[PDB]
RNA sequence: AAAUUAUAUUAUAUUAUAUUUAUUCAUAUAAUUAAUAGGAUAAUAUUUGUAGUUUUUGAUACCAUGAUAAGGAUUAUAAAUUGAAAGUGUUAAUAUCAUAAUCAAAAUUUAUUAUUUAUAUUAAAUAUGUAUGUGUAGAUAAAAUA
């Protein structure tokens, strides 16, 4: 069993047109 | 890795042993079937009750062989050796010369191991007999090369 | 017939419906599968070719 | 087997019918025994 | 691997290891070139008002990545860790973007970083023909430059063996050739800079243009000279081989010390958590996620807290 | 923001161990010979303990002079086990050492730390299929000198396998 | 798929003895209707054993792979176990 | 050694028939019945197709 | 020899992975007259369902 | 309201309404391990259940892939030839699980009142009123309500 990583802000209604390092910083709970 | 899991190696080796048992048993089973299922007399020497007694005795000999390979060849002639995908002989899921599936043939085409020439997918390749009559004509041409060119003796 | 497309001067098939395996005269005149292509398939189609050229213990 | 032998008759020649003679070796690709497993005649496998 | 002397040839444990590792072959299969099939295109990773980061992941069978920084004002591009099995997509990208390639940054001179370097310089200079491309590197990697051929021996890279590396040619830091009085494509490379190990936050930078500064950081442990790039205005840390996703670099290679790697991880604690760390291999992460979820940094700081004077951390199985 | 690295104030020394991936190592299950406790399976824990007590010891590889491996054959010919050796009393050990084993005074001195601690002869699982790891924890009399930890409960000869089944052996 | 080469292989009055049965009556019963050698007993018999007179006469046990034939009759005599089920 | 068809095996057919007649008793070979010998016990054994 | 428990055992098989080992604690069936003498060894019952 | 992009060709379909079957599904299962070994026409080794036991089948993840649609320009000044046909550029939406600790779905085979879709069976009925699909298919040789 692997526990998925969690962020504070919801991922619903987030734009997928962001850059790759912006989504990278966004998903690891440390946004730019 | 590494090549293929060992259960598939066991399966291919059991297929090879079934082929070897076919080579072991086919002549004996064919002679027993051709004696036991004949109604005409075998010879001038053996007729009447001797022929029926000999047919019953060879039927008793044929039924007493535990493990005699009477299985036809086309039932397990679709076994692949590199991968575990099972194809069907007669369809496009199997190639007959290198004896692998369509998936394994595509991987060995894309890997560069074979020396195969690509031709247009709606033509008949290059073989004049294949362009002439199709698969049946090349089938008959392989028959004519293998058997019918020899005057039997 | 020479005016057909698949013309080969030997009769490739006998005109007999139901010339099957149960008939003993078919069994008598059939080719046995001893040293046909099946023997090459039985002794060559191995999942690793190196187990067909030697024993692995001997090479190591 | 004792209740199976009523409706099904027994034809048991014995193990002699499973071992063909030496003169029929090359007709049977070198073999003599008609077992379900193959039988090699060398002592190294045996 | 190493040179086959008399002791290595009369050893039975050597033949036992070469049987255990590689089976009946005994020779290691090399690291081949990626073919034209199963090769992806160049992705634009980041777009900013200052710079543009364009990269390609898994460009080698070493599973390394290739990145290029583009200055939006000066139209100057900068490759970091130039190792791509196909540097023809990059030259076409530079020519179709109307860019000028002026320098190539090198973190360290392992074979997963400088394998296609002469191919990069030759193809990009040939496109510039229709000032040459400089190389930025640390001189400690000189000891890894001389073993570029031996590393090309063991990993099967035979066509890149007989190639004089551009870092070995005569720069402005070297004496000049005294040619006969009766040429300069290979005799002198004026565009070459040697980075110093005394890296500070004041003057250890490269003026990329438009007020963008790239601070190179000296961080050994995976190599004797290992230079990260840090862009504080863009929060981008090209780590190279020091830090990856949930793992750090190897120490089980020559000239690699675990306590140097531990000091290199300890000199990274003053950066903010939203700094996107960009490794030479694998997927990119952030420094805060590596402070929270990386076990090598946890072991390093735990050994530092319990009182180890020589904290030694490092991987033994991973990326070269 | 600068996140601190999560450490601990009190950490056991087992967590200071090295892994090349800094991860948990693989624990492969033992081979199929250890599925049933038999006479071939009984004395493999006794063999490895006498093997370690005679080999080299420490970082400087100090060779143990007394060879306790010569007494392994006479111990298994009597049918006594390593777990059965811990059940013997003090008077039953003087009879076993002097009469049967003929253990000398220095060979008795190298074997007694293994009997004083009552080492549990349970083969631990390891990254390989062939395991040479015996649990060196001190056993307790309530759990049959098996130390009662990680599932070694009063009949467990091997980690990951069944109990002793003393009605058979 | 080829013709009648599937590896996984009905009442009729004028085609009773000729549908899923042997072509000739001169041929003998198959191998499962006789005992080959030394047997410890079979759990089930094959589907190609011909129901004979002694199946309905003796009636010890008929186990077909399951199927239990406990209603003996003479309308099954001369026919294999395929059409009887 | 003969090869191919069964017509080329003259001595092998003779040796096989001699061996089959040698090992097999007649009291075993009596029990094997044909299809019509079993079908004779049916109440309606014979009709035209 | 397993003891019945309701707390899972967590066996860490790696970083961010573990293994949850708990067992569902089987209950005995009802003792009414229809469950008694059930033909479990047969698996092909033909007794009529009232 | 023009230029024609348009393929076009013909056939079929259902609980009429019940029955048998090819696959699907249910519930009963069998199958298990590892390694070599040279023999006639050869100047002399008698030899092979022997050297193997704690043997191998054990890392399915959140990387930056790639497919879809759309718009551009160049060449015919010849009546000869079997044959006047070929190369080169930009935007939207969708999408991206390969450096990690396992294990038999349909790895995979076989069978039973039972679940389907198909397989062929398969019929009465003029007292009144009556019963229009999407698709599935084979080779491809008509054309102007916008
Ligand atoms: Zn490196
Ligand atoms: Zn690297
Ligand atoms: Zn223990």
């Amino acid at each position: 069993v692997t526990k998925h990583a969690q962020i504070d802000f919801p991922n619903t209604l987030l734009d997928t047109k962001h850059s790759t390092v912006e989504q990278t910083a966004m998903q690891y709970n440390d946004p730019m | 890795g590494q090549d293929v899991p060992k259960r598939h190696t066991h399966f291919v080796l059991e297929s090879r042993l079934m082929y070897e048992k076919s080579f072991r048993d086919c002549w004996l089973h064919s002679v027993c079937r051709a004696i036991s299922q004949l109604d005409e007399p075998l010879s001038k020497t053996v007729v009447g009750t001797h022929q029926k007694m000999l047919q019953r005795k060879v039927t008793c000999f044929q039924y007493n062989q535990y493990g005699l390979f009477k299985t036809p060849y086309y039932r397990l002639a679709n076994v692949d050796r590199y991968h575990a995908v099972q194809g069907v002989a007669g369809t496009r899921e199997w190639v007959p010369y290198v004896n692998v599936s369509y998936w394994t043939m595509n991987k060995m085409v894309r890997g560069g191991n074979l020396l195969v020439h690509r031709v247009h997918y709606t033509g008949w390749g290059t073989d004049s007999h294949l362009k002439k009559g199709g698969w049946e004509h090349r089938w008959n041409k392989v028959l004519q090369r293998n058997v019918l060119q020899y005057s039997r003796i | 017939s020479p005016e057909f497309k698949t013309f080969t001067g030997y009769p490739m098939r006998d005109m007999r419906p139901g010339y099957g395996q149960n008939l003993p005269d078919y069994i008598m005149k059939k080719r046995l599968p001893n040293n046909t292509h099946y023997e090459l398939f039985a002794r060559r189609d191995i999942p690793n070719e190196d187990n067909a050229m030697y024993g692995k213990y001997l090479y190591d | 087997r004792r209740e199976l032998e009523k409706y099904m008759p027994d034809i048991t020649i014995g193990p002699k019918a499973l071992v063909t003679p030496v003169s029929l070796m090359n007709a049977r690709n070198g073999h003599r025994v008609t077992h379900d497993l193959l039988h090699s005649y060398d002592p190294h496998i045996g | 691997s190493y040179t086959p002397n008399l002791t290595s040839l009369t050893n039975q444990v050597n033949r036992s290891e070469r049987l255990r590792k590689w089976g009946s072959a005994g020779v290691p299969p090399g690291v081949p070139r990626i073919p034209r099939l199963e090769a992806k295109g160049i992705a634009i990773l980041h777009e900013s008002p200052k710079v543009i980061l364009a990269g390609r992941s898994r460009c080698n069978n070493f599973d390394s990545n290739q990145y290029m920084l583009i200055n939006k004002a000066t139209k100057r591009c900068l490759l970091v860790d130039a190792s791509d099995d196909w540097p023809d997509d990059w030259a076409a990208f530079i020519g179709a973007s109307d860019l000028t390639l002026t320098h190539v940054f090198l973190t360290h001179c392992h074979i997963d970083n400088i394998i296609n370097l002469n191919a990069f310089l030759t193809i990009c200079g040939s496109r510039q023909k229709q000032d040459e491309i400089g190389v930025m590197w640390c001189p400690a990697e000189e000891c890894w430059v001389q073993n570029f051929k031996r590393s090309c021996e063991r990993y099967g890279r035979f066509e890149e063996m007989h190639q004089v590396l551009p870092m070995m040619c005569r720069s402005l830091y070297t004496p000049q050739h005294l040619v006969d009085p009766v040429r300069n494509a290979r005799h002198l490379r004026r565009n070459d800079v040697l980075l110093s190990a005394a890296t500070n936050r004041a003057t250890s930078f490269i003026d990329f243009g438009n007020g963008v500064l790239l601070y190179y950081i000296f961080s050994p442990g995976h190599s004797p000279g290992h230079m990260m790039l840090h862009i504080p205005t863009e929060r981008i840390l090209f780590s190279g081989d020091l830090l990856f996703f949930n793992k750090v670099g190897r120490v089980d290679l020559p000239w690699a010390t675990g306590v140097r790697l531990a000091e290199s991880l300890r000199l990274l604690e003053a950066l903010p958590d939203n700094t996107v760390v960009v490794p030479g291999h694998g997927r990119m992460t952030t420094l805060g996620r590596e402070r929270r979820e990386n076990k090598a940094l946890q072991q390093c700081y735990q050994r530092q807290e319990i009182g180890k004077q020589e904290v030694s951390v490092g991987f033994n199985e991973g990326y070269l | 923001k600068v996140s601190k690295v999560p450490t601990r104030s009190v950490i056991p020394a087992d967590a200071l161990r090295y892994h090349p991936r800094y991860s948990v190592p693989r624990k492969m299950v033992l081979s199929n010979t250890f599925n049933v406790v038999g006479e071939n399976n009984r004395y493999t824990s006794l063999k490895l303990i006498l093997e370690k007590l005679s080999g080299h010891v420490g970082r400087r590889q100090y060779k143990m002079l007394c060879n306790l491996e010569k007494h392994y054959d006479k111990l298994k010919d009597e049918g006594i086990d390593w777990h059965e050796l811990k059940w013997l009393s003090r008077e039953e050990l003087i009879v076993l050492f002097d009469k049967v084993l003929h253990l000398t005074r220095t060979e008795r001195a190298a074997l007694l730390p293994a009997i004083e601690a009552k080492v549990c002869g349970v083969l631990r699982q390891t990254d390989s299929r062939h395991s040479t790891v015996v649990c060196m924890n001190r056993g307790n009399a309530n759990h049959g000198w098996r130390c009662g930890r990680n599932g070694h409960t009063n009949d467990v000869y091997f980690e990951g396998k069944a109990k002793a089944n003393t009605a058979a052996l | 798929y080829p013709f009648l080469r599937r590896p996984h292989i009905n009442p009729s009055a004028p085609y009773f003895w000729s549908f899923m049965t042997a072509k000739s009556q001169m041929a003998f019963l198959p191998e499962e209707n006789y005992i080959t050698g030394d047997w410890t007993g079979k759990f089930f018999v094959s589907k190609r054993q011909v129901y004979t007179l002694q199946h309905a006469t003796s009636g010890a046990k008929v186990r077909v792979k399951i199927f239990e034939f406990n209603s003996p009759s003479r309308w099954n005599i001369g026919k294999e176990m395929n059409t009887l089920t | 050694s003969p090869h191919g068809y069964i017509r080329h095996f003259e001595n092998e057919v003779r040796d096989l028939l001699q061996y089959v007649d040698g090992v097999t008793p007649w009291k075993q070979a009596q029990k094997i019945r044909t299809y019509w010998e079993v079908r004779s016990h049916h109440p309606m054994p014979q009709f035209n197709r | 020899g397993h003891m019945p428990t309701d707390v899972p055992r967590l066996v860490k098989t790696g970083n961010t992975r573990h293994n949850r080992l708990i067992f569902p604690l089987q209950f005995p069936p009802a003792t009414h007259k229809f469950n008694r003498a059930f033909v479990d060894a047969g698996y092909q019952r033909q007794r009529a369902i009232t």
